[PDB]
RNA sequence: AGAACCUUACCUGGUCUUGACAUCCACGGAAGUUUUCAGAGAUGAGAAUGUGCCUUCGGGAACCGUGAGACAGGUGCUGCAUGGCUGUCGUCAGCUCGUGUUGUGAAAUGUUGGGUUAAGUCCCGCAACGAGCGCAACCCUUAUCCUUUGUUGCCAGCGGUCCGGCCGGGAACUCAAAGGAGACUGCCAGUGAUAAACUGGAGGAAGGUGGGGAUGACGUCAAGUCAUCAUGGCCCUUACGACCAGGGCUACACACGUGCUACAAUGGCGCAUACAAAGAGAAGCGACCUCGCGAGAGCAAGCGGACCUCAUAAAGUGCGUCGUAGUCCGGAUUGGAGUCUGCAACUCGACUCCAUGAAGUCGGAAUCGCUAGUAAUCGUGGAUCAGAAUGCCACGGUGAAUACGU
């Protein structure tokens, strides 16, 4: 009886790994619930069981409230001052009641108490375990394949997930099957798979050469970047300090025999190493191997580089569905237009054409001076506006008033542009004066001027009828703003 | 279990009996219970109903 | 840091600090490095010439304040002038230490 | 860790060979047990009596004989063809490896040096940084104490006492058997590079690994064993194999190794009396009483064991006594009469009684053991074993000197 409690919290303590005091906490929550549930009311019920003998004691408790919502488990200061002075609102007051026989329901009711406070520390414990070994490749075995997920068992009570998109997309995983991947994330869930596993991610490529190249794991060579499409095709970026090594050849290995088996443990991927340059353009030509670049481009204000390939190469520098292209993208951060040498002198020579037109038409130059202008370089009006003197100056032929002259007007070119964009929408021009009306949002204003009510006085001009088919507008609403306009431009 | 075995402290019962089954009725029928009798055996304990 | 006191006997537990103590002060101040290093900023190459010499049989960089009885030949980057005095020591070490600070960007 | 026969592998000689011993096959015979014997015995010639189980009763199993063989057998040679096992340098502190590094290289470095220690034991320094076999520590016994239990072990306070722990009775004690406490340079002081560590002091049963023991690093002698056994060859197989009786291993001008007993007076003999530990015990240890000068014998308690027995310890002491002698020293050898073991004591057992009485009177050149409960000295027990120690292995009694120092 007695030291039977005793008995089973040392038993429980030793077996579980679990502190007595968070089994007795659960074992008084789970007594609380079996007393309630013998109540037709709904009282509040707290219960406590003593460390030594294992008795319990079962107390009904009321909140002291202001003002009584729950007679069953609420009581006012005024009443709860009565039996004790000391007592404030919020405080608790308790009644001794007779606790709850422990008959095999509450025994049932208790048991299921335990399992759950047992499951739930077994699974901190795991997550513990597991977040030093977050980052790292795991090794589980196959208990349960589901539609959506793979469970695995990992040994100790431990089971993570392997996710849909966390698999390859020809893998078939029977029960039982050992499976390797690298544990990408630890969530604290109460409920749930704790553990990810992944695959497909390129963290799994990374950790696979990590083991599989010893330079790696001894920091001589660094993986800089990775870029996968999992199942099909990888590309991984590799650099070293030491002159001595060639880390292509180092992650190859004899006769790619490294390579082959990291492609082996993908599915038959197959994966290019490339050198890690710290010049981008150096670097991407690396990244598109195993295709001939011819030149590069590079416009860095878009983040963008056009490759130029010779004809017969193009098919080899797209590959099958553009897999070249994108996993070169991914692996450089820029994004990459392919295109032939001839593709990319016409590109060239319409961009210069645009920007000879564009110059012409708004600086009031000749085309002669345009196209000084765009062989140094000047293919925006905006690098005219803003670029420093001094790179003006050194352009043949411009003299310091000249390229105050051109400042002026690719400043004036770029004021007009965006007067003549805020007044076909409602950026500035229709954002002031057609929304001057009160009433007027800015969508309202850009959809009168795409009317050609630009100003306050185009809008005074209308009739409603004129304004009745402007989505949100009625005509109370179109006859209102008509008026208040008037009266700004009429009357004031 | 022990949480079983717990019943010995607060209920007092050693293990209650050995196993735990209450005699139900089965169907086909339906009604109204209408009458009650209890005979006891003289000596044993008669109950509140009884 | 929690133990090595009371999770053993006192013999092991004053012995296990020098153990901890010896390793602090000669090879503690490198543990949290990983991999290879990319540039040695050497203090002096004359009686540390088995530091310098040990990089340029694995390619990294070596930066050195050298003086006249020093030798030039180990290091790349070779800096002259007098290092021997604790006020020199002053201006070298907290200079180059904000060149590496505006590489941390 | 013990040769009378056996052992036993050797010699003389008497015998036997598919056999001293094993597996397999053929046919008969159960097996077994008792007796007469040829002869030294072996083996062989026999003579009675028994003839058990499974029943597939036209045959198996258990077992003996006869026959053919394939073989069995060998302590026969080779330890330098070998395994295993073991001795020794030495319980000395040393022997190496990984990777880096220096040199063309063999290799070196680390393991070197300053200190210190029983100790590459730690500490510091160092182109080295770690790792392993060792050292140490962990294990066993002994050193004090607490706790549990209390017999066949014990008797402090308690009653009866054939006054014997013998009997009630007691649970602290000795003792016993289990588990822990405890000694770790932990504490102090000086010294020492704030190092390691050393030299004193404190408390303590024990103090600088408390004492002892097991434990024996790579390798060295191409050390020892073919004879424990295992085993490649090589070889014999009417034989170097096998069986029996007797002998020899114990023989004897002589030298060496290791011990025992002594050469005496801190000694010998007689009388009285004190104090152990450990171990052994069933075709075995043997009380007690009795015949016996003695070795032992008869009857026979108890005990297959803290109880019973071997088993009444010796010097020690108290006293008497001899009186520096080859003698109440020493007792070899020798004659006679016997005691038990065992079929058997002659070659060739031990022991005992009576008699006998040697050399020897502290040892030359040279050489050995031992640093503490040791040397030395005294007595006991045990394995071996039918019987047969002064040896070997264990136990406890008594109890030293000296260690300037390299």
């Amino acid at each position: 009886m007695n030291k039977e409690i005793l008995a089973v919290v040392e038993a429980v303590s030793n077996e579980k790994a679990l502190p007595r005091e968070k089994i007795f906490e659960a074992l008084e929550s789970a007594l609380a619930t079996a007393t309630k549930k013998k109540y037709e009311q709904e009282i509040d019920v707290r219960v406590q069981i003593d460390r030594k003998s294992g008795d319990f004691d079962t107390f009904r408790r009321w909140l002291v409230v202001d003002e009584v919502t729950q007679p069953t488990k609420e009581i006012t200061l005024e009443a709860a001052r009565y039996e004790d002075e000391s007592l404030n609102l919020g405080d608790y007051v308790e009644d001794q009641i007779e606790s709850v026989t422990f008959d095999r329901i509450t025994t049932q009711t208790a048991k299921q108490v335990i399992v759950q406070k047992v499951r739930e520390a077994e699974r901190a414990m795991v997550v513990d375990q597991f977040r030093e070994h977050e980052g790292e490749i795991i090794t589980g075995v196959v208990k349960k394949v589901n539609r959506d997920n793979i469970s695995l068992d990992l040994g100790n009570n431990a089971e993570a997930v392997i996710l849909r998109e966390d698999m390859l997309p020809r893998e078939n995983f029977r029960p039982g099957d050992r499976v390797r991947g690298v544990l990408y994330s630890v969530r604290p869930e109460a409920r749930g798979a704790q553990l990810f596993v992944t695959r497909s991610k390129p963290e799994m490529l990374i950790e696979l050469f990590r083991i599989e190249v010893p330079e790696i794991g001894e920091e001589v060579i660094e993986i800089k970047a990775a870029a996968r499409d999992p199942g099909s095709r990888a590309k991984i970026a590799v650099k070293t300090n030491d002159k001595r090594i060639d880390p292509v050849g180092a992650c190859v290995g004899m006769r790619g025999a490294r390579v082959q088996a990291v492609s082996t443990e993908l599915g038959g991927e197959r994966i290019d190493i490339v050198l890690w340059d710290d010049n981008p353009a150096q670097f991407v030509i690396n990244a598109m191997a195993p295709a001939d670049v011819a030149s590069i481009v590079v416009d860095e204000d878009k983040h963008t580089m056009d490759i130029a390939v010779e004809a017969g190469n193009l098919a080899q520098a797209i590959g099958r569905n553009g897999q070249n292209v994108r996993l070169a993208s991914q692996l450089s951060g820029w994004e990459l237009n392919v295109m032939t040498v001839d593709d990319l002198q016409a590109k060239h020579q319409a961009e210069a054409h645009a920007a000879i037109d564009t110059f012409t038409k708004y600086l009031d130059i000749d085309e002669d001076f345009a196209t000084v202008l765009v062989e140094e370089g000047f293919s925006t009006l905006e690098e005219l506006a803003y670029v420093p003197m001094k790179e003006l100056l050194e352009i043949e032929g411009l003299d310091e008033p000249t390229v105050e002259a051109l400042r002026e007007r690719a400043k004036n070119a770029l004021a007009t542009i965006a007067q003549a964009q805020e007044e076909s929408l409602g950026d500035n021009k229709p954002a002031d004066d057609l929304l001057n009306l009160e009433g007027v949002d800015r969508d309202l204003a850009f959809k009168l001027a795409a009317r050609g009510v630009c100003t306050l006085e185009d809008l005074a001009e209308q009739g409603i009828d004129d304004l009745a088919d402007i989505e949100g507008l009625t005509d109370e609403k179109a006859g209102a703003l008509i008026m208040a306009a008037r009266n700004i431009c009429w009357f004031g | 279990t022990p949480e079983e075995k717990l019943l010995r402290a607060i209920f007092g019962e050693k293990a209650s009996d050995v196993k735990d089954s209450s005699l139900r009725v089965p169907n086909g029928v339906s009604g109204t219970v209408i009458d009650v009798q209890v005979f006891t055996r003289d000596g044993v304990e008669k109950d509140k109903r009884a | 840091q929690d133990g090595t006191f009371d999770k053993l006997t006192k013999k092991e537990a004053l012995m296990r600090t020098r153990e901890l103590e010896k390793l602090e002060n000669s090879l503690g101040g490198i543990k949290d490095m990983g991999g290879l290093p990319d540039a040695l900023f050497v203090i002096d190459a004359d009686h540390e010439h088995i530091a310098i010499k040990e990089a340029n049989n694995l390619g990294i960089p070596v930066f050195a304040i050298v003086d006249t009885n020093s030798d030039p030949d180990g290091v790349d980057f070779v800096i002259p002038g007098n290092d021997d005095a604790i006020r020199a020591v002053t201006l070298y070490l907290g200079a180059v230490a904000a060149t590496v600070r505006e590489g941390r960007s």
